[PDB]
């Protein structure tokens, strides 16, 4: 059915819109932006 | 119990991850776990990690696999029968000092130093107890006690005894990204790499946390909104009795 | 007009367009066979024929937009049909195998004819009025026209009897088809080549109509609840229809529903003269609750008679109109009305109701 | 049984009872919650708290009273009736 | 008839969820019901999930827990679901079994529904405390060996059930592995008496805020209650998420993360959080034998409760006195929950008996008492 | 230095933590007084600092605690 | 028949077919995004199989 | 044929030689909905005193409908034009006759109509069900008034209400039958004297989606109407919306064709007997309407399943209706519409209704023409706007407990 | 459940004596007052628990006046309860019209069961 | 029921040659510890002067202690079990570090939340080692 899809379109709204809010949030603690500093 | 013996509260430091939206500082992660190579490996175990754990934590790929090869673990016997040896490798599992509970008794005047794999989720104040505990130890015991042989008072350790004795110390510890090493830093850097240990999926954790209470608070605010509109009808009905 | 079956056709034109047509079996009414048979047979006209079942019949006239009913009469059994012009051709064919080869299925007479007949009865017989009417027809005329009108347990009947009584009626001269807003040529050569062609002239063994043997003087009472009711039946000749509607329209008939009327003034009370080929009874009900009914029903009595002459004359234009409007397709009306005093002394009565409130034939 | 499905819940014979309704579609929802869901549940709260508040009341002196006793018994000067018990 | 009548199996989730005629005039209490069915799905099925990866072996079954936190790919969330939602599973019990004892949703027409409810309460209480004995953790081990000691005191079979119950002579191997077993499968069995619950619910209905009859005012369930029940059921999982994902420990006890040791006992022994209550007043009175029987009349006195309440008048919404009572019973029942925590000290043992005996009291002085005097005041007032 | 001792040095100093540290310094010379009796091995109550040192050092956390980590 | 009462203030101001299909958008959210968190927590779930 | 006298107003007659009888009627709009709650009920009241009078041999009868009243005189072709003269009379006379009238005897006679009108289950249902749906306006208001707004009405009121009515611009003279037209003109003219003034201006009123239950549970069934805001008698889609109601058609239980009616809903409720009887109607107004149906449920127990199944085949109006279905409607509203005017009565009631209301009347053959060009295609969008997914206004009387209440037949209006 | 014939039993005790009567009379309103479900338009009778032989048969044994009433009053209260809104202190259930009116019945079916139950143990 | 394998294996013997003349040591008998010790000669005449009547607890050393200096302990400190700490308590022998609880070098109930005196296993000596 149309929901099957549906819910695709919110789960992927959501999901980008809070993995690109806490990268941004987290930036300078998350690991990717810190490994710079010990290599 | 009397004050001493539930051990004094530890406070509440302001971690850099208390809050509902913040991550573990990875390069506080990274730092104490340099720490903890460097003086906790001497009595602690801290065996539920694994090298690969460690991947994409506080240590690229190559860092940790070579951290393996540093270490001996024992391999399946020749096919000869005689014991045989292999450089650690990614899934190897970190080792402890010793090879058996009595050997780390034996070591430390009977005490067992326990695996830090879970100290974190095993004790009252979590984060901060560890640290309360690290820098916790007055240069002076309070007046009148009187420890047994080989303790060392410590007020955040129930009974005010605690075996350890003052590990961290000034400048013990030259980080890789050039941090000071106060014995303030040292601390809160080993409570948050054993925070991270016994709750590796916190970062996970708390991301998957925001997602859902997005999800669900916007559908309950819905779902408040669909049962009032239909139940303005009901709320709404009005009746009469007119009888004769 | 006439075929060789002698069957009737009359035709004339309609003011809205719809051809009206209808078939009024004679003498297959009510008063013909044994109480009641009349009525089932009126409820298997229309079910299955020897050419379309019911479910096809009905589901194409229902295409077709056409009505149709079967209404049953003391005198004659009605088949009506209501359809556009066009549609002629198809209903006449269909009334043909309807009064011929109707199948009369058991299984229709116990899944559509009996519990469809008993329920009509159940429901008319609700209203005391109609209860009331039915009574007085009873002790009015005791055979023939007094047969109940409707089907009553009281007195059985089987299939074997409805399908005799098709048979052995329905005949030529026992059916007269009439028709409003078609054209009588055309018509005629439908029902000539219709089914209808092919009826006997006459009954070989039924159809012996008996004299109407009117009775007056009498009474009845039938209990009943809810809703009482008191009527008051004079029988009258044919030759009569023309006094009595003139006194009926003077003082108030179920034609002419109007206040201002003497028997208006009063409530729930109604007169109405029912007409048949060989007698007629004029009806003088009241209906309500048993006590209003009581002195409703002798301030009726006491205004059917006393009726000033001069009022009866002017009553005479609105008899005319109650007439007029009374005609139908299904039921021809030729009554002349005239003036002519009519008289009420020779009343039946029939109590229905509380009949501990409600009076006697001795107290009018 | 008590409650028979929709055509007889075992009501009493009702009648003369008049119930007139709206439809959704056509009705202000959330009409006044903003309103109601502050000065309604004042009302609400103001009637129901006195039975919340006197039991509790009660129950927490008693317990404070026993914490604090607790809490002297532990100390330098409650040694002795520590002793004592 | 439409095919949600016609077909037997959408006829009875119809007369169950569709058509279930509701009173108009109940609250959000009545939407618990509800939540603890989900809550029982959610048991079951985190749980299912759980033993997926659980190894039931007495020296795997921590190391197996650890193994579900971190190396299996959603274990934490299983597990933490799993544990607070048993803790939801009872906050949402102890208000169902608090409105049923607010409202007399206990009285004359629905008593063999409450008789079933005590027993839920009963089993489930076993279900939860065995599936903690699996974690076999400190307090788990302590905790499980506590209780086997307790159910020694039985005066003759005592001393022959406890090995029976241990399948050995201590909490070992036999003991995790056996509990594990009856873990797994009590939750059915609960699911057959939930439904056994909910068929003694349909029979009679339920009650209402005001206790006099629905029947005059009934409602479908379709598009009331169940649009009420969405709103209960999302704020239960927003708060279960606040937990679950945010401090999913506060709950649990930390010495539940040291695997279990025969040789140290713990500092102190606690049941998890919502069976304090009765284990205060297992340590109320002093009698093992004693303590057992108390704790097991503390559950089953809910049985007594319908024919000590002696009331005309069902719920207390509109009783004074009895509200009065009713709300310092709920906090007496908090307060024994605070004191099966703390220590056997010198006011608690003292305060502890007291709670208890005013415990009991309610059920078998208090309700009835107060509802004889409330009976004769309502008659006198209106008189 | 590290910040963490000259936040104690700094709210030790504090006015609210100032009348724990007093009943601390004198509970300190009180039982060295009680040690200096050549009775003290055979007391059965020999009297310790621990309460006194616990107030102070949680009058001392409740300050330092917010503030430590803005120096790390 | 007989007076009704008087809805004025409950009465929407919105158009007729408007306010149905803005419940058309909101339920349907409400189902969608269920349906999100039903998908996000079954394949949460089955991951462990693998 | 369309006259237009002196006095402005206008003479409209149907003549057939055909006509068994005739008919002439003066009304001037103004019904129940030119009335408030206090005076409700005047104009049926003033029409029947009117309607009281002296009949010099006709039959002279009151309208009383909801948006116009008069007062037809029937009678025999030849004697027309009289009754013309009479009701001339009657209306040049009407201020005379209410003052001269003592109010009792009539108030007495409406208030039993009234009182008949709640009683009678299906009279009381649909007037329950066009108050609920029109409530707030004087639409709402019963045809013949209310028992206690009848006995409250004086002289006075009913002087004003023809006062204010009864003028030239707001009153029509119908006719029908077998007579000259100008003959009857000529006699009316030289008869007819009322006052001027201007069209009073026709309350508004708007559809409200409601449900009213008055519950008896002592009746023996359940008496339910339920109906969407219909077409009035200016919209165009009049004749389509009365062919999207006879689709659904009529149905006794009990009749002999209740095991053979076309519609599918009679199929559907005769497995277990769900319903005893039901008739979809589409009532118009001048400029508003209610298409729905009126049935009667004897098993209490059904009721719920009767709604259901019947706003599912209206759910079937915008999807699925086959040309079968469009062509019998078509044909049974097309015979409706000329068995409803038949009647000399009926016709000269209808020519007033019509004019009075729309200003021109469409000849039975431009109905035809007009119900005729209908495609299933036109049927369905008729469906789509005002049956799929509106609002309806429900209204039930007895035995109701099984009645659902709005959420679930609301939704039933739109679930495929 | 405590029957009607010992409540009013009790009630007759306390009202005979004038001590108890002045004492318990003023508090039996205060409590009724407080009770709160006139505030609903409800009588105390309606409150009674009906679902029992004995209070099903008093109902089933009411007048019509009554039990219309009864199911009228019964319904507001359930929406009053629904809306979580009171009656205005003017449309409230006044202390006088609280009227006892469904008492008597109950008596009658207590009385009727207790002969049975006496004469079933004769 | 207990599993032959659980069954067996119920003896749990330790050998006792290497315990202190005086000393308390810790033996897993039944998934419980068997706190062991063998009696110190000042400590066991210490038992034999302190008088029964004096202790609440109805118990004797003489009776705890089948072979006179080696006598068996179960581990748990209290009646409900308390895991025992070492040389502490009202005569310095063992504590209820559970509740804090005193436990006398007797191993009764010497003062605190406890019942009983310790219970005894079956300290059967065979020779040099003993089974529990
Ligand atoms: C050398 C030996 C070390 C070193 C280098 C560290 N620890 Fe610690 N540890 C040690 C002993 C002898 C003990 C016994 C504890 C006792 O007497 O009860 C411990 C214990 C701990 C604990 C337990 C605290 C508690 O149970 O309350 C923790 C936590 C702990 N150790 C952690 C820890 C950390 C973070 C270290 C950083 C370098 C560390 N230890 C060093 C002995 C030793
Ligand atoms: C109402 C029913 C149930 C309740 C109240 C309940 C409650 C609990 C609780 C509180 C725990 C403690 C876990 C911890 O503290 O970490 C637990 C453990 C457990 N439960 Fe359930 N449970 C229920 C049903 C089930 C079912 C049906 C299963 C099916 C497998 C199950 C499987 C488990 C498992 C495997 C554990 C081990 C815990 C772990 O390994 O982390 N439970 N249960
Ligand atoms: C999994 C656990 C349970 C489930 C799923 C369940 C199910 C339900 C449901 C669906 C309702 C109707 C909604 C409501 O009234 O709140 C209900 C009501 C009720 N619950 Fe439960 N129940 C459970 C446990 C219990 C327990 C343990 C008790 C008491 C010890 C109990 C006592 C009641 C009672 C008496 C009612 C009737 C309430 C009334 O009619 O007023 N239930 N239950
Ligand atoms: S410590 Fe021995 S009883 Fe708890």
């Amino acid at each position: 059915a149309t929901i099957f899809g549906g819910a695709f379109a919110f789960q992927g709204f959501f999901d980008v819109a809070v993995n690109k809010w806490w990268e941004e949030h987290n930036k300078a603690k998350l690991w990717k932006n810190v490994k710079g500093k010990f290599l | 119990m009397t004050a001493a013996e539930h051990g004094l509260h530890p406070p509440a430091y302001n971690w850099p991850h208390n809050g509902m939206f913040e991550t573990f500082d990875h390069a506080s992660i990274r730092r104490g776990f340099q720490v903890y190579r460097e003086v906790c490996a001497a009595c602690h175990s801290l065996d539920r990690i694994a090298w690969r754990n460690l991947v994409g934590v506080s240590h690229t790929t190559s860092e940790a696999k070579a951290m393996a090869e540093e270490l001996e673990y024992d391999d399946e016997p020749d096919d000869e029968g005689k014991p045989r040896k292999r450089p650690g490798k990614l899934a190897d599992y970190i080792p402890g000092p010793y090879e058996n509970e009595q050997a780390a008794r034996a070591a430390n005047q009977g005490a067992y130093p326990p695996d830090l794999s879970l100290i974190v989720k095993a004790r009252h104040g979590g984060s901060d107890y560890i640290f309360s505990l690290l820098t916790g130890y007055p240069d002076e015991p309070p007046a009148g006690v009187v420890l047994p042989e080989g303790s060392n008072y410590n007020p955040y350790f129930p009974g005010g005894a605690i075996a350890m004795g003052r590990v961290l110390f000034d400048d013990l510890v030259e980080y890789e990204d050039g941090t000071p090493a106060t014995t303030s830093q040292m601390a809160k850097d080993v409570s948050t790499f054993l925070n991270w240990a016994s709750e590796p999926e916190h970062d996970d954790r708390k991301k998957w946390g925001l997602k859902a209470l997005v999800v669900l608070s916007s559908l309950y605010l819905l779902s408040i909104w669909v049962k009032r509109f239909k139940w303005t009808p009901i709320k709404n009905r009005k009746f009469r009795f007119d009888p004769p | 007009s006439s075929i060789p079956n002698s069957v009737k056709i009359a035709a004339k034109e309609s003011a809205t367009d719809l051809t009206k047509l209808s078939v009024i079996i004679n003498n297959a009414g009510s008063k013909t066979g044994k109480s009641g048979v009349s009525h089932l047979l009126s409820k298997f006209t229309f079910l299955n024929n020897g050419a379309k079942s019911a479910l096809r019949f009905t589901r194409e006239s229902e295409l077709l937009g056409g009505t149709f009913e079967s209404k049953v009469t003391r005198d004659a059994l009605i088949l009506n049909t209501t359809f556009l012009k066009q549609d002629l051709p198809y209903y006449v064919e269909a009334l043909g195998n309807v009064v011929s080869n109707t199948q009369f299925a058991p299984h229709e007479f116990n899944e559509i004819v009996l519990p469809t007949a008993n329920a009509e009865t159940k429901l008319a017989n609700a209203n005391p009025a109609f209860k009331g009417v039915e009574k007085l027809h009873e002790i009015t005329f005791r055979r023939g026209l007094g047969n109940p009108l409707f089907y009553n347990e009281s007195t059985p009947i089987k299939l074997e009897e409805v399908a005799q009584f098709s048979k052995e009626q329905f005949s030529g001269e026992n059916i007269s088809i009439v028709a409003e807003g078609a054209n009588e040529e055309d018509l005629t050569k439908f029902v000539s080549e219709s089914a209808f062609c092919y009826l006997p002239s006459s009954s070989s063994n039924g159809a012996k109509a008996l004299p109407t043997n009117t009775f007056t003087g009498q009474e009845a009472r039938v209990p009943s609840s809810g809703a009482s009711s008191a009527l008051i039946g004079i029988p009258v000749k044919p030759a009569d229809f023309g006094k009595y509607e003139v006194l009926s329209a003077a003082i108030g008939t179920s034609t002419l529903p109007s206040t201002s009327t003497p028997l208006a003034q009063i409530p729930g009370a109604t007169s109405h003269l029912y007409k048949y080929q060989d007698a007629g009874l004029f009806v003088i009900s009241v209906s309500g609750e048993a006590s209003q009914v009581a002195q409703g029903i002798k301030q009726a009595k006491s205004v059917a008679e006393s009726v000033s002459s001069s009022a009866l004359s002017e009553a005479v234009k609105a008899a005319e109109l109650s007439v007029a409007l009374q005609s139908t397709v299904d039921s021809p009306l030729n009554v002349k009305v005239v003036a002519e005093e009519a008289p009420i002394s020779k009343f039946n009565y029939v109590a229905v109701g509380d009949l501990d409130v409600l009076p006697y034939a001795d107290e009018l | 049984t008590y409650m028979g499905w929709w055509g007889s819940l075992g009501s009493p014979k009702q009648k003369y009872i008049t119930q007139y309704t709206i439809s959704p579609y056509a009705a202000k929802p959330l009409k006044g919650a903003a309103y109601n869901a502050v000065f309604n549940t004042f009302r609400r709260t103001k009637n129901q708290f006195l039975y919340v508040a006197i039991p509790f009341v009660v129950v927490w002196s008693i317990w404070t009273r026993a914490r604090d006793y607790n809490e002297y018994l532990y100390t330098k000067e409650g040694r002795e009736e520590l002793e004592r018990v | 008839m439409p095919t949600r009548k016609s077909n037997t199996y959408l006829s009875l989730v119809n007369s169950y969820l569709i058509d279930s005629p509701q009173p108009s005039s109940i609250n959000y209490w009545w939407n618990l019901g509800s939540l603890l069915g989900l809550c029982l799905v959610i048991q079951i099925a985190s749980g299912v999930f759980l033993a997926m990866h659980y190894s039931s072996n007495i020296e795997l079954a921590f190391d197996s827990v650890e193994h579900i936190m971190r190396d299996v790919n959603a274990g934490w969330l299983i597990r933490y679901i799993h544990a607070n939602g048993a803790s939801f599973f009872f906050i949402c019990m102890y208000l169902h079994i608090g409105k049923a004892l607010y409202y007399g949703s206990y009285k004359q027409p629905r008593v063999m529904l409450w008789v079933i409810g005590v027993v839920i309460f009963i089993l489930t209480m076993a279900i939860a405390f065995m599936g903690y004995c699996l974690v076999y953790g400190q307090m788990s081990h302590w905790g499980a060996t506590v209780i086997t000691n307790l159910l020694s005191a039985i005066p003759f079979i005592g001393n022959d059930i406890v090995p029976f119950i241990w399948g050995g002579f201590s909490v070992s191997n036999p003991t995790i592995q056996r509990f594990f077993a009856l873990h797994f499968l009590l939750p059915f069995i609960l699911a057959a008496l939930v439904c056994m619950h909910l068929m003694a619910l349909h029979v009679h209905g339920s009650s209402n805020p005001v206790g006099i009859t629905g029947n005059i005012d009934r409602l479908p369930m379709h598009p009331y209650f169940i649009f009420k029940d969405l709103i209960t059921v999302f704020v239960f999982l927003l708060i279960f998420s606040l937990f679950v994902f945010y401090s999913p420990n506060t709950l649990g006890h930390p010495d539940n993360y040291i695997p279990g040791n025969p040789m140290v006992t713990p500092p102190s022994i606690v049941p998890e959080w919502y069976l304090l209550p009765f284990y205060a007043i297992l340590r109320s009175i002093p009698d093992k034998l004693g303590g057992v029987i108390a704790m097991f009349g503390a559950i089953l006195i809910l049985l007594s409760l319908p024919y000590t309440d002696r009331s005309i008048i069902r719920g207390n919404s509109f009783k004074v006195l009895s509200k009065l009572a009713f709300y310092l019973f709920v906090f007496n029942f908090i307060l024994l929950g605070n004191l099966g925590q703390l220590h056997v000290e010198v006011p608690y043992i003292q305060l502890g008996q007291f709670a208890t005996a005013y415990y009991f009291a309610h059920y078998i002085i208090v309700v009835p008492v107060i509802s004889t005097l409330e009976n004769i005041l309502y008659y006198i007032g209106t008189q | 230095a590290d910040p963490l001792d000259t936040l104690r040095e700094e709210c030790t100093k504090t006015a609210a933590c100032k009348p724990f540290d007093h009943h601390f310094h004198e509970c300190i010379e009180r039982v060295t007084k009680e040690q200096e009796e050549p009775d003290y091995e055979h007391k059965h109550y020999k009297e310790d600092c621990i309460e006194e040192f616990f107030h102070l050092q949680h009058c001392v956390n409740d300050c330092v605690a917010p503030r430590l980590f803005n120096r790390l | 028949n007989y007076q009704q009462p008087d809805y004025s203030s409950y009465l929407n101001n919105k158009s007729g077919q408007g306010s149905r299909n803005f419940t058309y958008f909101m339920v349907g959210s409400m189902g969608l995004l269920s349906a999100a968190g039903a998908k996000s927590t079954v394949e949460a779930f089955l991951s462990s199989f693998a | 044929k369309y006259t237009t006298l002196s006095n402005g107003v206008t003479v409209a007659t149907e003549t057939n030689p055909a006509a068994k009888t005739s008919s002439v009627g003066l009304f001037f709009g103004a019904g129940s909905r030119s009335e408030h709650s206090h005076s409700n009920g005047i104009s049926a009241l003033t029409t029947n005193v009117l309607a009281s009078q002296s009949a010099k041999g006709s039959l002279l009868t009151a309208k009383n409908d909801r948006e116009f009243n008069g007062i037809i005189a029937q009678t025999t072709n030849d004697n027309i034009t009289e009754a013309g003269k009479l009701i001339a009379s009657i209306a040049s006379n009407a201020v005379d006759i209410v003052e001269k009238t003592d109010l009792t005897k009539h108030k007495q006679y409406l208030s039993a109509q009234a009182s008949a009108v709640e009683a009678d289950p299906k009279s009381k249902v649909l007037s329950h069900l066009y108050s609920s749906a029109f409530q707030g306006y004087s639409l709402a208001l019963p045809t013949l008034g209310t028992t206690e707004s009848v006995e409250n009405l004086e002289n006075q009121d009913s002087l004003r209400h023809l006062a204010k009515h009864l003028v030239n611009n707001n009153t029509v003279i119908a006719a029908s039958g077998n007579f000259d037209h100008d003959k009857l003109a000529d006699a009316i003219e030289a008869n007819l004297k009322i006052a001027e003034g201007v069209k009073p201006e026709i309350k508004p009123a708007s559809f409200l989606g409601s449900e009213v239950r008055m519950r008896d549970d002592t009746l023996p069934k359940a008496y339910i109407s339920i109906a969407v805001h219909g077409e009035g008698l200016n919209s165009p889609n009049y004749y389509l919306a009365k062919v999207a109601a006879a689709i659904y058609g009529d149905f006794y239980l009990h009749s002999t064709i209740a095991k053979f009616t076309s519609p599918k809903l009679a199929s559907i409720v005769q497995e277990y007997n769900i319903v005893e009887s039901y008739n979809h109607y589409s009532k118009s107004f001048s400029d508003t309407g209610i298409w729905g149906y009126y049935a009667e449920i004897a098993d209490k127990f059904t009721v719920d399943d009767f709604t259901h199944f019947s706003l599912k085949e209206w759910n079937r109006l915008s999807i699925s209706i086959s040309e079968a279905e469009v062509a019998r409607a078509k044909a049974q509203v097309k015979t409706a519409l000329a068995k409803e005017l038949a009647n000399s009565f009926a016709v000269t009631s209808d020519i007033a209704e019509k004019v009075l209301l729309v200003g021109h009347r469409q000849s039975l053959r431009e109905a035809f023409e007009k119900i005729d060009a209908i495609k299933v295609n036109d049927v369905k969008e008729w469906g789509k706007s005002k049956v799929w997914d509106r609002d309806i206004v429900i209204s039930g009387t007895g035995l109701i407990e099984d009645l659902l209440d709005y959420n679930r037949n609301r939704n039933e209006m739109a679930m495929m | 459940v405590q029957s009607m014939t010992s409540v009013v039993k009790a009630a007759n005790f306390i009202l005979a004596r004038p001590t108890l009567s002045k004492i318990i009379t003023p508090l039996a309103q205060k409590f009724t007052a407080y009770a709160g479900y006139r505030e609903m338009g409800l009588k105390f009778n309606d409150l009674l628990l009906e679902e029992t032989p004995i209070m099903q048969t008093a109902i089933k044994r009411l007048p019509s006046e009554l039990n219309y009433s009864r199911n009228f009053r019964i319904l507001t209260a359930h929406q009053l309860a629904l809306s979580h809104q009171l009656l205005p202190a003017e449309k409230a259930v006044k202390p006088e019209e609280d009227d006892n009116y469904l008492i008597p019945y109950i008596l009658e079916a207590e009385k009727e069961a207790f002969e049975k139950a006496e004469l079933d143990n004769i």
